RNA sequence: CCGCCGGGCAGCUUCCGGGAAACCAAAGUCUUUGGGUUCCGGGGGGAGUAUGGUUGCAAAGCUGAAACUUAAAGGAAUUGACGGAAGGGCACCACCAGGAGUGGAGCCUGCGGCUUAAUUUGACUCAACACGGGAAACCUCACCCGGCCCGGACACGGACAGGAUUGACAGAUUGAUAGCUCUUUCUCGAUUCCGUGGGUGGUGGUGCAUGGCCGUUCUUAGUUGGUGGAGCGAUUUGUCUGGUUAAUUCCGAUAACGAACGAGACUCUGGCAUGCUAACUAGUUACGCGACCCCCGAGCGGUCGGCGUCCCCCAACUUCUUAGAGGGACAAGUGGCGUUCAGCCACCCGAGAUUGAGCAAUAACAGGUCUGUGAUGCCCUUAGAUGUCCGGGGCUGCACGCGCGCUACACUGACUGGCUCAGCGUGUGCCUACCCUACGCCGGCAGGCGCGGGUAACCCGUUGAACCCCAUUCGUGAUGGGGAUCGGGGAUUGCAAUUAUUCCCCAUGAACGAGGAAUUCCCAGUAAGUGCGGGUCAUAAGCUUGCGUUGAUUAAGUCCCUGCCCUUUGUACACACCGCC
């Protein structure tokens, strides 16, 4: 599980993602059923905005032993920039453009064009 | 759950009978075949179909097997 | 809940389904132009020929 | 009073230095080992016991063993978690103040039990009980009393022909026109059959072998990390005294500063928008009213009030309808209160900051689910098959027990006239045979028989409802409430209703006159009643989930019970008090 599952998870990160998660429950070299889960950058969990952001996915996989569920869920940084972003904000985020100008209080003068 | 007892009588799984069935077929000197016996009314057993004595049974067999009539 | 149990709590699937309609007047050629031009996502497209 | 000095009782503070740790000017000077000396411990119990000695008037005192058993007992600090600890805070699955009930009766169906061959079965406090969408004739269905059927893949073996037995119209039978079998035989004809291995299923087994999905601890406020700072280090602060807040939500005090998930923001929704874009699949609106138009009605007549239509439309328009873009509502203003911050309270304009769900973290739990899954681990079973079914039966059975419902108990009401107000849906013509229904006759009625529109905003359909509202009976009689249990008919669905299918029509005609011990539900268009849709459906719901409609009383606070959050604290608990002993 280990090797493989970072090896996704670096993965997916690296590629361009905000952040990730997945997690392999199921029976794992023991009789019992454990539950991994590793998790890396940011995740939204709740809202609207969870629908049209992160990317789910259940698959099992049928092992020679038994069945581990695979649930591989990413978090879309196309808030940055889809092209235009669908909404883009979450939308608890504001971007406020900054003064940029406002140079010069002076005296008055004029000018003619 | 219960352990099956079975009123002891073990009900027959049967053969169908062993049979060489095409014996009995009078070659009169030379080569022709016909005897008599009781018949079926059926088509693709044309007319050849042939019947019996049993303890009653007298079966046809010769839409392929579709049509036993009950006699 | 698959299978039985646990306190009732069940799930309110919606779908929606909004009809536009438009009237016009044309001949086979203004038809045939706006209607295979602006389609693409799901969205279905029907063509009355007059009246009834 | 202000100093100093000796030796006393003590305090705080600190990276001396100690110290397992708590702590300690001393417990400091100790692997950098010894200033002097006294006592005394060597895992726990047995045991401070037995025995011996001695002192004592005696309780007893002092001295003081072993066999045996025993793996830890223990100490310091950590998180837990629980206190019949403490402050703070909070929930109507809590209470107060009530109403509604509920718990009583009958009935319904949920389970328990008994009974029964069978009443398959999952589900066991809460977060099992009209729940598995679990309203079942047949199917369902697995289960029993049978009984058929093979659908034995696959390969590996065995079977060329005096045709491997593919497939058999009248009777013995059998339930069956099951060649499933006891003679006869007439065809397909390379299928067949018999071994072996091996499957293939199985509503078989195991939810403590698992996936997913669900339930819940828990719409409760919580959870986490980067850097700092504290601890040798598990860990800890940040993450908090107080005010605040629905809400570690905020501000601020602040060894922390600035961040992340949950909450919030969001989505859907629900309400102000004679503001816009429009709409024969809305409405239309009112016209213009051009009419028909009958006195429908007013009026001598002009004129008018009004349903219906005659519409259509090349009116006109969006006043309501619809659904698109919009706006707005944002504690926004003012006055209190408030650390005069964060906010809270009142009032103005007006929807006053809260209209109601979905989404819902970390982390859990043998919660439930293998019978939602062609998700399935292993196990069983595997032809006589737990493979799939036909016929029947059961799942409905009944001395008792509980669980959710409905209807009553009546006169603010009962039955007798009448008037008359919707909303969310829903509908045919659908994956294998099947609807929605308008309007004619017939019949009382169930219904029946005629015929009509309907991928629907057109047809059902101004959805023409009940309460409700209005018109007469009745007289507080277990009565006309109630309305069970049976007698008998008649329809309908269904191939079939026996095991009253469902409905109607008759006929009988019960307990209950407000429910004993308990206990859930909730604050505004709320409880309650009230139908109505949807879901369930051939047949069909006392089931739920929505929808209006009629619409109350009362709390607007507290933690008094129950249960939740933080903080401090205690804890021999960490299978966490349903504990440990
Ligand atoms: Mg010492
Ligand atoms: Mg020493
Ligand atoms: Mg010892």
């Amino acid at each position: 599980v280990r090797r493989a599952c970072y090896g996704v998870l670096r993965f997916i990160m690296e590629s361009g993602a905000k952040g990730c998660e997945v997690v392999v429950s199921g029976k794992l070299r023991g009789q019992r059923a454990k539950s991994m889960k590793f998790v890396d950058g940011l995740m939204i969990h709740s809202g609207d905005p969870v629908n049209y952001y992160v990317d789910t996915a259940v698959r099992h996989v049928l092992l020679r032993q038994g069945v581990l569920g695979i649930k591989v869920k990413i978090m879309l940084p196309w808030d940055p920039t889809g092209k235009i972003g669908p909404k883009k904000p979450l939308p608890d985020h504001v971007s406020i453009v900054e003064p940029k100008d406002e140079i010069l209080p002076t005296t008055p003068i004029s000018e003619q064009k | 759950k219960k352990s099956y007892t079975t009123p002891k009588k073990n009900k027959h799984k049967r053969k169908k009978v062993k049979l060489a069935v095409l014996k009995y077929y009078k070659v009169d000197e030379n080569g022709k075949i016909s005897r008599l016996r009781r018949e079926c009314p059926s088509d693709e057993c044309g007319a050849g179909v042939f019947m019996a004595s049993h303890f009653d049974r007298h079966y046809c067999g010769k839409c392929c097997l579709t049509y036993c009539f009950n006699k | 809940t698959p299978c039985g149990e646990g306190s009732k709590t069940w799930d309110r699937f919606q779908m929606r389904i909004p009809k536009r309609l438009i009237d016009l007047h044309s001949p086979s050629e203004i038809v045939k132009q706006i209607t295979s031009i602006s389609i693409e996502p799901g969205v279905e497209v029907e063509v009355t020929i007059a009246d009834a």
